[PDB]
RNA sequence: GCAUGGCAAGUCUAACCGGAGUAUCCGGGGAGGCACAGGGAAACCGACAUGGCCGCAGGGCUUGCCCGAGGGCCGCCGUC
RNA sequence: UAUGCCAGCUGGUGGAUUGCUCGGCUCAGGCGCUGAUGAAGGACGUGCCAAGCUGCGAUAAGCCAUGGGGAGCCGCACGGAGGCGAAGAACCAUGGAUUUCCGAAUGAGAAUCUCUAACAAUUGCUUCGCGCAAUGAGGAACCCCGAGAACUGAAACAUCUCAGUAUCGGGAGGAACAGAAAACGCAAUGUGAUGUCGUUAGUAACCGCGAGUGAACGCGAUACAGCCCAAACCGAAGCCCUCACGGGCAAUGUGGUGUCAGGGCUACCUCUCAUCAGCCGACCGUCUCGACGAAGUCUCUUGGAACAGAGCGUGAUACAGGGUGACAACCCCGUACUCGAGACCAGUACGACGUGCGGUAGUGCCAGAGUAGCGGGGGUUGGAUAUCCCUCGCGAAUAACGCAGGCAUCGACUGCGAAGGCUAAACACAACCUGAGACCGAUAGUGAACAAGUAGUGUGAACGAACGCUGCAAAGUACCCUCAGAAGGGAGGCGAAAUAGAGCAUGAAAUCAGUUGGCGAUCGAGCGACAGGGCAUACAAGGUCCCUCGACGAAUGAC
């Protein structure tokens, strides 16, 4: 019983993509977002920096926060980013919405889930 | 106030001098132009035309004005009792229109013709 | 985007950039939350007399007279909730907090979101407003503030193919229920919202269902009456600009 | 629909036998009654322990870990840049209502730093120097002897 | 506790102040609270932005083999 | 088929339900003292007819003046009679007149009356005479000073808790109380009267260290304001009453000076805008009250009535609310705009009069005693060694001194001058006024929409109900018949409706009369559920059902 209309559409789009393309991540991410908010991911930059690798889109089934330092040049796809998170990321890489990610990579390939 | 109870209250309990406004009636087109007012306090001298009830269409002289009940008696506007006697059927002034005034009172006429105030 | 400006004759007279806020994603849940809060916050505290039903030394006779142990006085039952003339068990209480809190950020987000719903002709139409226009909201020259007569605003609205909404709101409803006994006999549709800059339009305010506001303090309710986003609005050249930094 | 809203007709409203929900007997006494007898379980144990020093003879240090400082070096552009130089006192929030500022050594230091503070931990120093940096003790900081 | 929603290494204002469409509402107010370090009665001291091994989901590949967030088992670090 | 069962029909009984609201409930803003010049309260009177309520007071629902108001009026209360009003009544506002008796109740006494000039009683002044004055009692709560429980919690109970609560005694005001540091003690190169609000904080502290109790400094705010004596040094330079004359007070000190930016004194510099006293005296704002105030009462149809439907038209700085024979911006009152008056803010702010701020040097001249402090015994508090107070006993210094900074003593350091006093504003309450409502809607909401603290109960303290609705208009039923009949009945008249005819909108159930269907005087009791037959059935809102035969034909399955 999610209340945010945009969250609902995102979740529906994620499913559409997983059922129609060579991707299982999107379906997976859809399932985690359907779970209660308290289980949603809250990841700071330090964690992305530690497990991300270039040319592998980092996918966060939640929201990205701005503690720590990101140096790698990666593309991070998340439900949302804090103002600072989005700022630090864009400086050395790129911040993208799961909505954009699903459109550029419906098959959801070369992607790494981080929480 | 905006509360219905208080509105009806202030009306039913208004002191006598404040009840004149409860017996006012609209003026004919001519009179409105003549005295620059839209209506007036019906007097026992005026002539009036009934515009609404079962007596709509009848005109007559106002024979009485009761401030206690805020109603008026108009000549010929009556009901026939059981014994055959004829009695007046009281009318609310808002259902009436003044077509002729009784200006025998200097004060009333002055008030009517004055501009700052109305009668 | 770009918004077309109109002069008091209803003729195009240039245009300006529709401020960014009008592109805020529409959030009906946040808007609904904001309205729900404003509506709750003006409600008055009430409750029954705390001693109602307790003004009596009534006592129970206990066992012995073949009667239920009910407090009685002068052979009449009293005080207890099951007794006629007895106290109310769990009545309305004055001490109850009837207000709703709302983080400033969450409320401000709703205002911007309600603002953005004003620029979507489809939403505005779905909300219910009647108009024969394509561009929305309606932006007019600041001379609008100098208008005085209500009918002058009528002409401008007719010339703007927007007067139909006022006709929609030109019908009151006499509500079902006892609200009438408390002064709430009527209610009527919400028509056009006029947002000016210096002071609310006295010339437009009496229009059926119309509301007037100022860019500095226009809130979620006038932008989305009842919490339903997409009100047919008419901004003022400068009002449009001031609203940009809300 | 809520749980409360579904109780009409149930008689006992989830209380079990209608003889249960009466007075405090149903709670074994009011408040923390029995915390040493029938309901001793999971209660802190009885007794006194320790002492307290008077509040106006107590010091409250304002601390900060090198990690915090170091991760925001560039961001702290509004502060010295040498061969960076930073007065921790001008960094730590709550630095006013504190008796002194102390730098702790939690985390890493990926820059050469010259830190000015009222006090440092053994580890904070070993780290700041180890990365080709230095540590400067304030005048107040000169209260170590 | 839980569900939903905002913001996030921060978050929220309280009284109260100005405005106004005047109990709503718009702006202001961060006092102070909780979180951002712990341990110790106290004096006082003051920590893993990752070192190892398993491995779910997911990803990759030449289809068993790599990468493996979260999680699991350890090391190691602060303090008594 | 009698007595009778079940369901319905017509008519009752009853007053549920629906709709309605002259009353409640709660919130908000404003405002806020009365009384010996006899209050508040009560009694008894007072009307053409007058029992209750309201008003009033032997001038008795009222008298007078000024302003408003206006052609009507003679309260609730819609009768009869009579009267008043253009000599401007009614009505409203302001001011005045009258204002019985009891009542603080005050000449004495008394269940509202009586007996023979009255501040009774206690005080101050005093012309020592009640000559001039004060006190007394009331008020919804709020406020200040005293007295002070228990049920209860601790699952018993004693300290503790409930709680300085309930209740009692005394007392002031519109608000009270507090208040210009012998403070604080984020210890400082720091803050700077006092309430209050938010926080500090369920922190420190207390406690059969149990249950529980529980601050402060500070900070952010609100509002802001600071002064006067005692003494030193002067020593009648003074005060009160009276028009005056004159009297009284006052050396046991009136008055000047002065008040920790210490002061006085002696010697100087300079200067006053501090303070204090008095004079004048608002704007604005807020609350209430009032004046003014736009635009349809057009056509047709329905209706008893148009405020309905359809058609045409209009105002709006006014589309809040109410009224009017039904859904009304435009019929009436109002509403927006504009304007006026009173009250509060406030005798405040500003302004002006007078006074005169301050600084140097010298001077042990002055600066509040059963006090500060200690001990015994109690209460109280978070106050723990370190709260505040009462009581018994003891008891200091003199600024070169003294108190404080959370155990005691001594030194240092920092703060500050007790034992005299006054003080605006910001805050509490809700009687009174006005406004408001996701509150109740007549077994509700007040006990009280009505005769309501009424009727009624009790020796008394005290206790205490129930009762709302004709109709558009009374048109509130003429005449006739019947009857012992102003009864009731019949017939009749009115109205859209009397199945609206008086507790008179609607009119449920229980239940009663009459009656329709089904059953019924040879038969058995949780009153039914499910199947199946009889009998009964206006329409509408359900339209299916039966028999031959044929098609399909699961498990099962023959003669
Ligand atoms: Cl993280
Ligand atoms: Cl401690
Ligand atoms: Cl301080
Ligand atoms: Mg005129
Ligand atoms: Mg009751
Ligand atoms: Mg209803
Ligand atoms: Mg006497
Ligand atoms: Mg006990
Ligand atoms: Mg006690
Ligand atoms: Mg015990
Ligand atoms: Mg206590
Ligand atoms: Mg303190
Ligand atoms: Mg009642
Ligand atoms: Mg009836
Ligand atoms: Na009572
Ligand atoms: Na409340
Ligand atoms: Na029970
Ligand atoms: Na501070
Ligand atoms: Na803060
Ligand atoms: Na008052
Ligand atoms: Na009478
Ligand atoms: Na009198
Ligand atoms: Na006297
Ligand atoms: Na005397
Ligand atoms: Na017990
Ligand atoms: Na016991
Ligand atoms: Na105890
Ligand atoms: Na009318
Ligand atoms: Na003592
Ligand atoms: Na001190
Ligand atoms: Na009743
Ligand atoms: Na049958
Ligand atoms: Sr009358
Ligand atoms: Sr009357
Ligand atoms: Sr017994
Ligand atoms: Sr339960
Ligand atoms: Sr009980
Ligand atoms: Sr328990
Ligand atoms: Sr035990
Ligand atoms: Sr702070
Ligand atoms: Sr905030
Ligand atoms: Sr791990
Ligand atoms: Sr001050
Ligand atoms: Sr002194
Ligand atoms: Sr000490
Ligand atoms: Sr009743
Ligand atoms: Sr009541
Ligand atoms: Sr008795
Ligand atoms: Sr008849
Ligand atoms: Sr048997
Ligand atoms: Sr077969």
């Amino acid at each position: 019983s999610k209340t945010n209309p945009r969250l609902s559409s995102l979740i529906a789009d994620l499913k559409s993509a997983a059922r129609s393309s060579g991707g299982a991540v999107w379906g997976d991410v859809a399932e985690r977002l359907e779970k209660p908010r308290r289980t949603h991911a809250e990841v700071n930059l330090g964690r992305i920096e530690r497990y991300a690798q270039e040319d592998e889109t980092v996918v966060v089934p939640g929201k990205v926060l701005g503690s720590g330092v990101l140096q790698k040049d990666v593309t991070v796809a998340a439900v949302d980013f804090s103002g600072t998170a989005e700022t630090k990321i864009d400086q050395v890489g790129e911040a993208v919405s799961l909505e954009q990610a699903i459109e550029n990579n419906p098959e959801g390939s070369h992607v790494r889930v981080i929480r | 106030s905006k509360q219905p109870d208080k509105q009806r209250k202030s009306q039913r309990r208004a002191p006598l001098h404040e009840r004149h406004k409860q017996v006012r009636a609209t003026l004919s087109a001519d009179l409105r132009e003549e005295y620059g007012q839209r209506n007036v306090r019906v007097n026992a001298g005026d002539t009036v035309e009934v515009l609404r009830g079962d007596f709509a269409g009848e005109e007559g002289e106002v024979i009485n004005v009761d401030l206690d009940k805020a109603v008026i008696h108009v000549e010929d506007v009556t009901l026939e009792k059981t014994d055959g006697e004829e009695v007046p059927r009281p009318l609310d002034t808002s259902n009436v229109r003044v077509t002729d005034l009784d200006l025998e009172d200097e004060k009333r006429e002055a008030r009517l013709e004055s501009e700052d105030d109305s009668a | 985007m770009q918004a077309t400006i109109y002069d008091l004759d209803g003729n195009t007279d240039g245009e300006v950039d529709l401020p960014d806020v009008f592109e805020t994603p529409v959030r009906s849940d946040l808007i609904g939350k904001a309205v729900r809060a404003a509506q709750a916050n003006r409600k008055q505290d009430y409750g029954s007399d705390e001693y109602a039903g307790l003004r009596t030394p009534a006592e129970s006779f206990g066992s012995g007279r073949g009667q239920a142990h009910v407090p009685k006085l002068d052979g009449r039952a009293r005080r207890v909730p099951q007794a006629v003339k007895g106290r109310s068990a769990h009545p309305p209480k004055t001490e109850k907090d009837r207000s709703l809190d709302l983080n400033d950020k969450e409320r401000q987000l709703a205002v911007r979101s309600a603002l953005a719903a004003t620029a979507d002709a489809d939403l505005v139409a779905d909300r219910g407003h009647e108009f024969d226009r394509d561009e929305v909201p309606v932006v007019v020259s600041d001379d609008f503030e100098d208008l005085v007569k209500t009918q002058e605003v009528v002409s401008l609205l007719e010339a703007l193919d927007v007067h139909a909404d006022i006709d929609r709101a030109d019908e009151t409803k006499i509500k079902a229920g006892q609200g009438s006994a408390r002064g709430r006999k009527y209610r009527r549709p919400a028509s056009i919202l006029f947002v000016t800059s210096d002071e609310p339009s006295t010339a437009a305010r009496n229009l059926a269902g119309a509301d007037v506001a100022t860019a500095s303090e226009v809130n979620t309710e006038d932008l989305a009456p009842g919490g339903a986003p997409g009100r047919l609005t008419v901004f003022t050249e400068s009002a449009l600009a001031e609203v940009a930094e809300r | 629909t809520s749980k409360k809203k579904r109780q009409r007709g149930s008689r006992t409203h989830g209380g079990g036998s209608h003889k249960n929900r009466r007075g405090a007997g149903h709670r074994g006494g009011r408040g923390d009654a029995g915390r040493d007898k029938h309901e001793f379980h999971n209660h802190e144990p009885l007794g006194k322990s320790g002492f307290k020093r008077p509040q106006k003879v107590q010091e409250e240090a304002a601390t900060i870990d090198v990690r915090e400082i170091d991760e925001n070096v560039t961001l702290l552009a509004a502060d010295d840049v040498a061969e960076f130089r930073v007065d921790v006192r001008d960094v730590v929030e709550e630095a006013d209502d504190a008796d002194y500022v102390k730098v702790l050594g939690a985390g890493q230091v990926r820059h050469e730093l010259t830190l000015i503070a009222d006090d440092f931990s053994e580890g904070a120093r070993e780290k700041v120097e180890g990365a080709g940096g230095s540590v400067e003790l304030t005048d107040l900081g000169e209260e170590r002897q």
